């Protein structure tokens, strides 16, 4: 494994290995679920702890008025490119004085994380972003990745076991798009509760729910008013 | 250029500069070459063989005169040789630039060897595969100087650098002494030049200069066809 | 030569009052013996409870103003909450001072509600000083409004003359007058007057037109 | 970019520094100089490694370099390192004496050299300073003195030095010769010559293979003697007939 | 073998963060419980020599008049540290007339608890606990070196955090009182420490919205230590 | 071993493994051609569907970078995106400057030095890309390029770069040049692109055709592709 | 799916969830995907598969080396 | 310039040159020091000189002011480096707030750009251990060490060097503060620790001490003979 160390180095199968490290840094993450209507956006994550006593360490945090990401990985770098993140929205909000569009924020941040991921002696930045926003078109639901090949879906779904998730939002992809809120909202908590074992799910405590509207600013909720978003399910099959 | 800036020059278990002993062992593999200091001129003969018959003399000179005054050959890779003649070239006309006053070769060995010295301390370089023999007639006394990749320097009477150097020292140690002229320090020149080459040496397959205290002077092919007239 | 500032003019007023605070201000935006518009309103909202008024050169006002707001959202995306009154205050100063070698040319009032829900009335100078003061009028027309808020809203150099609390239609009418009277003397009072109201309930506005001089 | 790095600063797991003995080991090989301090003066002595029959000797100077009007030093080591010190030596004395215009003395001079190879020492993975040297010279606060460069950084004051490997037993022989302050400028020279004579295996020491400078103190001059052939080759008829004199006793 | 010192894993994380929580480990003890009388702390000394004089180790420093602090482990980066975080809250009490808040004191920390590199050295080798009393009640407050930071209630940290956490939950629960805690925490400090329990080894700190700043004298330890 | 590992190393019969591995990097991405005709070039990208995995409009490999010039590029994404910030950056130096379009060979020149420029270096790695250069002038004609991860950049009548290279351009070269208008090769690409690269590995597939030339008046966009919907009436009559 | 043939699976076991979460493995660790997930099923001693089954065997077949990483997110 | 990190945690969770350049302070020197209550002493043991050369430059104790006094121990290289930057910082901070400087600022000061050495990119660490002894305000005698790492850690009697085991071993079977009681008897105690120490010839015992309102004197080795005589009388009255 001596063509394993860096970044620089190819492989003799041309597969560059410090990106599927990174990769696979991410698969570490909490799961996390983002989706959207005609209308509206919605991206569901998970909240994890390390011990009982000590908070959960959240996940969804706010950019600006209508952009709002989620993340899975590190924090470090989360921070890192976050501040990036609201140092570029407000610079164009500074200078143009109107909002960014999130599609050429999201190719500065491709371009912004390709430079450690080609010279020697950086770490390509392991961060899992998920990424909701209101450009003057609607809704957009992006997702990252640390090779920096962005992409817009209509559903994705990052972190661990999440490949579930991506079953479930298969099977529902031709109903997401008529929906108002409240029934988006939960069929995103439905992708959270099969990413989980089946006897512990989300009793107020571990999920996070960020949605942005066309006359709603981007608002993070956590537990309490998620509370009036829990009831309204059923139980898990036999 | 990338920030590493680390010597690659070590020194071995016993204390010794690998890198300067394979530099003199690549200068021991190259053209031979004598030069000799003989009481009113200094005399520099290089050998220079075409690989084909093809190739032309014309182009490529080893004599290379660094003043009006001091002449300069070498023994090793022409490609790092050029290098530090230029960095020669720059150096003299700045001591002319200050003093007003051609530089003498003494100063000229001392500036370039602090240069090479330094450059070998240098990070991430290879020495230089050049050994030097510089002269000049500076304040009436004509001097003779050799450096090598090591950055030390010498001041010889008579000497040789490259193939069969030990041959030639021999052959100089017997032949030479204090007081010749001129044109007998060219008769031992080409003679323990003819020592160490092939059988066929023309106007073409020597490069000679002198120097006389009226100044540098770089001798044609014409004087050299004129001279192996009962050759060496 | 070319000579760097203008003077564009502009009135602002504010009265702290017990629960309230009222900003108002011109909105004639002029340069020498012309009229460039009547409507340009020198206001500006940060908060649900500070309101900023920005007189005097007017290209300074505009970056200032949107620096600030950018400041706001600084400070939101990294402690959870708005800021108070008096850290715009200190933040403002800080930055007033930041140019002092090529000064701002402008006069700056912030009117808002504090934390325990007062009025709460800071000044500024060009230079970067401010000060906790109840009413303060800045721009062309300050030494025209100053004496009459001593006269009316601080109650000096009367005698028998007791100290009432300041309503809220009572400042409202003052300053409504304060502003005819003004426009009558003065050359850069505008027609329109923006008045803003801070309460803790929001924020109100209010338009009234004056001579249209 | 990394494998290729020598590492030529980290410690070794032995326990002490790696590449700083090697370079000690580099001083041990090619040289061999000593003083002898012990009043009215001191001196230098030299070994030449090129005694070879074709060179000119037209340098007026050789291992000594006067670094000043009041301080030579004697060189053993990778010779052309050293020429990168004494300029760099000079200039620093040079720049002293613009700065206060009064000379430079000894100590803070070897401690400035001393700051300098320890910096390459220190930081980076420069190769270090294969180069010990002396230092003979005078001051106003203590007259004649001796200091023992070293390629750590490291230095000390002797009153009879040693570089080269050849005169560790030099040391051996200044220690069962020592003196207590007899420089009397004939029992010092003799003492070297006897020193040089057994300690390098030159039988018989030709004087074309040494080196002898001395430093005395006069009033206005403070000349340094680089002392020509002539009284080298006396001093050698002096020695040997002494030390006939000296093998009478057997 | 030595690659890269920013080089991820095989499994995915990194190498040298993971090797920083690794050389926590070694580290001394230190017990922090948050309450709303106000945050109590504890820590342990681990007094090597007699001739080594006992008041001048440090572990609980002063961030602020209100913001304390306990290190473990690496002493001395944990005192960069200790004073960068001084700079910067008093920055924020100067342009902003206001305390800067514990939760922004850690993501000013955190911000380059991870910055190591070769341009623009190694990772930070401290485990870090945070308290004081700000606007949202009292808080206590744990970072790494990875600058994962998180809150806790009652973290306990280092060398023996696993019994420590684990009979920390069998003690704690959320309506604890001031004093209670703090005899609670020094009973699980004589049961992970070494040496005997006296008057020398151990240190508290406590912040409270009444009791204003952290005020920890000598000798009402002897009083504390006495009631047991 | 030891000779795979830089970008400067040589090796012992003379060549860069680095350079060499970086090629077949881009030798498992999709297959994307490219061919001209006697008014335009006409590119056609194939871009495959998993099941769900994006919405038909997201990282579209057709890039464009100029006014007039845009790019196909085929291999790793994210190193042809700041290859393309470069392209528009380099483009615009050359309108800020001496003020007119810039011609295709100077653009390929300034492209080409930049790839190899990080070749010669163990500092970064080269590039894992190839991708297309097409444009239109009315006083130069029609020029399609072609760059590879080493920095060879020289021209072509018609190209293909991805899986099935070779297969691609077994068609291309049956096809001409002077007598088509480019409107038959949309089709012409379109149905060949439907024919080769079977349903095997992946199973849903989609395509993109970028457009330029006279008949866009100088202009470079994308086809109104639902617009005559040209392939899929003639690619469904092309399984037989 | 060819595996998995002599093995009792309850038929509620979707290969395609499988298959587009082994990443990179050849057949062999496929085979041992299956039979890892048996052998899984066979610790809790129930008779017939399930999909948890599977996808643990797959997190065994992966061959994690932790050391305890549980602190992102 | 030298763009690395030297200095890579372990495995296992060390610093390798951090713990590993503690070794190059323990193959040096033996140097020990208590504090009396008025009187402070110190002094180096194993000078191991040549015993006919000039003794003034190789010096292990020197000041920084005159309230404070250094001792070392490691290579000797790297304490001259910190001390002439000591030297200056405590110049610097006279220059500004009109106190005598404070032996605990000049401690962290070391133990500080100690830990930022150890730090940086690729600076080799420090292989020294300093002994910053000093009386500041009001008379109060202090005595702190340094460490590699760059932990400044108050003692009240050293142990460093060769061996500083069983010497601590003898200070903690002699921790009598009968000994610190006379001046005269703590120079006595510090001759006899060093005295259960190598040698002790009389020669390699070079010690200074300072009575905190006067600067460091050098004792002349024929009052540290007295001693050294009067402590082998007391041994003998011992039996």
């Amino acid at each position: 494994n001596q063509y394993d160390n860096d970044v620089t180095v190819w492989s003799p199968q041309g597969r560059i290995h410090q990106i599927e490290y990174a990769m696979e840094a991410v698969k570490q993450g909490s799961a996390t679920v983002g989706l959207k209507s005609k209308t509206h956006a919605v991206l569901v994550a998970l909240k994890r702890a390390q011990s009982e006593l000590a908070a959960h360490q959240k996940k969804i945090l706010h950019v600006d008025n209508h952009i709002g990401i989620s993340i899975a990985g590190l924090t470090a770098d989360a921070r890192l490119l976050c501040n990036f993140m609201r140092q570029e929205c407000l610079d164009s909000r500074f200078v143009f004085d109107r909002p960014l569009p999130v599609s050429r924020l999201v190719s500065l941040i491709g371009s912004k994380t390709q430079i450690p991921t080609q010279r020697y002696g950086r770490r390509p930045y392991g961060v899992g972003l998920l990424i909701a926003g209101y450009d003057d078109m609607g809704p957009h639901i992006f997702q990252t990745c640390p090779s920096a090949n962005y992409f817009d879906c209509r559903a994705m779904s990052i972190g661990a076991r999440s490949q579930s998730a991506r079953t479930y939002l298969e099977r529902h992809m031709s109903e997401f798009m008529e929906c108002n809120l409240n029934e988006l909202v939960k069929h995103g908590l439905r992708a959270l509760r099969e990413t989980l074992p089946a006897e512990q799910d989300l009793t107020t405590k571990n999920v996070s729910i960020g949605i942005v509207g066309k006359d709603l600013e981007f608002t993070i909720y956590d537990d309490d008013d998620v509370s009036p978003f829990l009831e309204g399910l059923e139980e898990r099959p036999q | 250029e990338r920030g590493y800036s680390f010597s690659l020059t070590t020194f071995s278990p016993s204390g010794k500069l690998v890198q300067i002993e394979y530099a003199l062992a690549a200068v021991a593999g190259g053209a031979p070459s004598v030069g000799i200091k003989a009481a009113n001129g200094v005399v520099l003969a290089t050998e220079k063989k075409q690989k084909s018959i093809l190739y032309d003399e014309r182009s490529v000179h080893k004599v290379e005169p660094i003043t009006k005054h001091i002449g300069l050959v070498y023994s090793g890779m022409g490609p790092d040789y050029r290098v530090l003649v230029h960095r020669a070239r720059k150096l003299a006309q700045q001591y002319y630039l200050v003093y007003q006053e051609p530089i003498p070769t003494a100063q000229l060995v001392q500036r370039v060897a602090s240069v090479m010295q330094e450059y070998t301390q240098s990070g991430g370089v290879r020495p230089f595969g050049v050994s030097l023999l510089i002269c000049g007639w500076n304040e009436g006394r004509p001097y003779l100087f050799q450096s090598d990749p090591s950055g030390a320097y010498f001041a010889w009477k008579a000497t040789a650098m490259g193939k069969n150097y030990v041959n030639g020292k021999t052959f100089l140690e017997k032949r030479y002494n204090e007081d010749l002229e001129l044109e007998d320090a060219i008769h031992t020149a080409i003679l323990t030049l003819k020592e160490s080459f092939e059988g066929q040496m023309t106007e073409d397959n020597i490069e000679v200069g002198i120097c006389n205290e009226a100044g540098f002077r770089r001798l044609t092919p014409t004087e050299v066809k004129d001279y192996l007239a009962a050759i060496a | 030569r070319f000579s760097p500032y203008v003077f564009n003019g502009g009135t602002i007023l504010a009265i702290a009052g017990e629960d309230f605070a009222i900003v108002a201000s011109d909105t004639r935006l002029s340069e020498g013996f012309s009229i460039h518009t009547r409507d340009s309103p020198k206001c500006y909202k940060l908060t649900d409870k500070t309101v900023i008024g920005c007189s005097g050169f007017h290209g300074d006002c505009l970056t200032l103003t949107k620096i600030i707001e950018a400041r706001l959202k600084m400070y939101k995306h990294s402690n959870n909450k708005a800021m108070t009154t008096g850290a715009i205050a200190a933040m403002l100063s800080t930055i007033l001072y930041s140019r002092r070698f090529f000064p701002y040319y402008v006069y700056n009032i912030i009117g808002g509600l504090d934390e325990e829900g007062k009025g709460a009335v800071y000044s500024f100078d060009p230079v970067g000083s401010y000060q906790r003061d109840s009413f303060k009028a800045g721009g062309s027309a300050s030494a025209m409004l100053q004496p009459l808020l001593d006269n009316q809203v601080g109650f000096k150099n009367m005698q028998n003359v007791e100290h009432v609390p300041l309503s809220l239609d009572r400042a409202m009418r003052l300053v409504k007058d304060v502003f005819i009277s003004a426009a009558e003397r003065d050359v850069y009072t505008g027609d329109a007057l923006r008045i803003c109201i801070v309460t803790k309930e929001g924020i109100r506005e209010e338009t009234v037109s004056l001579r249209k001089d | 970019s990394r494998r290729y790095d020598s590492r030529t600063t980290i410690f070794s797991p032995e326990g002490r520094l790696y590449q700083v003995e090697y370079a000690m080991e580099a001083i041990g090989h090619a040289g061999t100089c000593l003083g002898i301090l012990a009043n009215d003066g001191v001196l230098l002595a030299a070994e030449r490694r090129n005694i070879h029959k074709l060179l000119d000797e037209v340098f007026f100077s050789e291992k000594i370099y006067k670094l000043n009007e009041d301080m030579a030093c004697s060189v053993a080591g990778i010779t052309s390192d050293a020429n990168v010190l004494t300029n760099e030596l000079r200039l620093i004395a040079q720049r002293y004496l613009l700065q206060y215009q009064e000379p430079i003395p000894c100590e803070q001079l070897v401690t400035a050299l001393c700051d300098i190879k320890q910096a390459y020492t220190q930081f980076g993975g420069k190769r270090p300073f294969g180069v010990s040297l002396l230092y003979i010279g005078w001051d106003k606060h203590y007259g004649f003195q001796l200091y023992q460069s070293d390629p750590s950084g490291n230095y000390g004051g002797w009153k009879a030095t040693c570089i080269g490997n050849n005169s560790a037993a030099a040391v051996s022989m200044l220690k069962q010769d020592y003196k207590e302050g007899e420089m009397t400028l004939k029992s010092a020279l003799a003492l070297a010559i006897k020193v040089l004579n057994k300690t390098m295996d030159v039988s018989k020491l030709s004087a074309e293979k040494v080196e002898i400078a001395t430093l005395t103190r006069e009033n206005g001059k403070t000349v340094i003697r680089v002392l020509k052939q002539k009284e080298v080759e006396q001093l050698i008829k002096k020695h040997e007939e002494e030390e006939a004199k000296a093998e009478r006793e057997k | 073998y030595d690659r890269g010192v920013n080089t991820f894993s095989p499994e995915g994380r990194l190498f040298q963060v993971e090797y920083a929580i690794e050389a926590i480990k070694l580290g001394s003890t230190a017990i922090g419980i948050q309450t709303s009388e106000g945050v109590c702390l504890a820590v342990e000394k681990r007094i090597t020599s007699p001739l080594m004089e006992p008041s001048s180790i440090e572990k609980i420093v002063e961030i602020d008049a209100h913001i304390g602090c306990a290190m473990s482990g690496l002493i001395a980066d944990a005192k960069t540290l200790i004073d960068k975080a001084r700079v910067e809250t008093q920055n924020h009490w100067f342009t902003y007339n206001e305390t800067m808040t514990v939760e922004s004191v850690t993501q000013a920390v955190s911000n380059l608890a991870l910055q190591f590199g070769e341009e623009d050295s190694r990772p930070f080798g401290v485990a870090l606990l945070f308290g004081g009393v700000d606007e949202k009640g009292p808080q206590l407050f744990h970072m790494d070196p990875s600058g994962t930071f998180v809150q806790c209630d009652a973290r306990a940290i280092g060398s023996a955090s696993e019994g420590a956490q684990s009979s920390l939950q069998e003690v704690y629960h959320k309506s604890m009182t001031l004093k209670e805690a703090i005899k609670s925490s020094l009973i699980i400090l004589k049961q992970v420490m070494e040496e005997k329990l006296n008057a020398t080894n151990i240190e508290l700190a406590t912040v409270q919205p009444g009791q204003n700043f952290h005020m920890f004298t000598k000798e009402e330890l002897e009083e504390v230590i006495k009631d047991i | 071993t030891g000779y795979d590992l830089s970008a400067s190393t040589f090796s012992p019969d003379g060549r860069v493994f680095q350079v060499e591995y970086a090629m077949k990097a881009v030798e498992n991405s999709s297959t994307a051609i490219g061919i001209r005709c006697k008014d335009g070039v006409v590119f056609g990208v194939e871009k495959l569907v998993l099941s769900k995995l994006y919405e038909e409009g997201s990282n579209k490999r057709l890039f464009n970078v100029d006014r007039h010039v845009g790019m196909a590029v085929a291999g790793l994404l994210a190193d042809a995106r700041s290859l393309a910030d470069i392209a528009r950056e380099e483009a615009s130096n050359f309108r800020s400057n001496f003020g007119y379009n810039i011609p295709l060979k100077h653009l390929a020149d300034r492209v080409a030095m930049y790839v190899h420029a990080y070749t010669l270096y163990s500092a970064v790695r080269p590039f894992g890309c190839s991708f297309m250069l097409g444009s239109y002038s009315v006083n130069d004609g029609a020029q399609l390029y072609m760059i590879d991860p080493s920095g060879v950049s020289y021209g072509y009548w018609g190209c293909a770069i991805g899986k099935a290279r070779q297969a691609a351009k077994t068609e291309i070269e049956k096809l001409q040049m002077k007598e088509m208008t480019c409107r038959d090769i949309v089709k012409e690409v379109a149905k060949i692109i439907y024919i080769v690269h079977d349903e095997v590995k992946d199973k849903a597939f989609e395509l993109e055709l970028s457009w330029v030339g006279e008949l866009t008046n100088g202009r470079h966009e994308i086809v109104p592709k639902d617009i005559r919907e040209e392939a899929e009436k003639y690619a469904k009559e092309s399984l037989k | 799916q060819i595996h998995s043939r002599k093995m009792n699976v309850s038929p509620d076991v979707n290969y395609e969830e499988l298959a587009r979460c082994t990443d990179d493995f050849n057949g062999a660790q496929c085979k041992a995907v299956c039979v890892e997930a048996g052998m899984i099923a066979l610790r809790r001693g129930a008779t017939e598969l399930t999909h948890e089954d599977y996808m643990e065997g797959i997190l065994e077949v992966q061959a994690k080396k932790k050391a305890n990483l549980q602190y992102y997110a | 310039s030298y763009d690395r990190a030297i200095t890579v945690f372990s495995p296992d969770g060390h610093l390798f040159q951090v713990e590993y350049a503690q070794e190059a302070v323990k193959k040096g020197s033996t140097a020990v020091g208590v504090r009396g209550r008025d009187i402070v002493v110190l002094g180096v043991e194993k000078k191991s000189v040549a015993k006919l050369q000039d003794e003034r430059t190789v010096r292990k104790i020197c000041a920084l002011d005159d309230n404070v006094c250094m001792a070392f121990a490691g290579l000797t290289a790297d304490a001259r480096i910190v001390i002439n930057r000591a030297r200056v910082e405590c110049q610097s901070h006279r220059l500004t707030v009109e106190d005598p400087v404070t032996v605990e600022y000049i401690t962290r000061y070391i133990a500080s750009l100690k830990q930022r050495y150890t730090q940086s990119n690729g600076r080799r660490p420090f292989g020294i251990s300093a002994l910053i002894v000093g009386f500041d305000f009001d008379g109060t005698p202090r005595l702190y060490q340094t460490d590699p790492s760059g932990t400044y850690h108050a003692w009240k009697a050293n142990a460093i060097g060769r061996g500083a085991k069983s010497v601590r071993e003898f200070l903690e079977k002699n921790y009598t503060d009968e000994a610190i009681e006379t001046d005269d008897l703590t120079i006595k105690l510090v001759i006899k620790a060093l005295l259960e120490v190598v040698q002790s010839g009389g020669k390699n015992i070079e010690l200074a001490v300072m009575r905190r309102d006067q600067s460091l004197k050098i004792l002349n080795p024929e009052e540290i003979e007295k001693y050294v005589a009067e402590i082998e009388k007391e041994k003998e009255e011992n039996e």
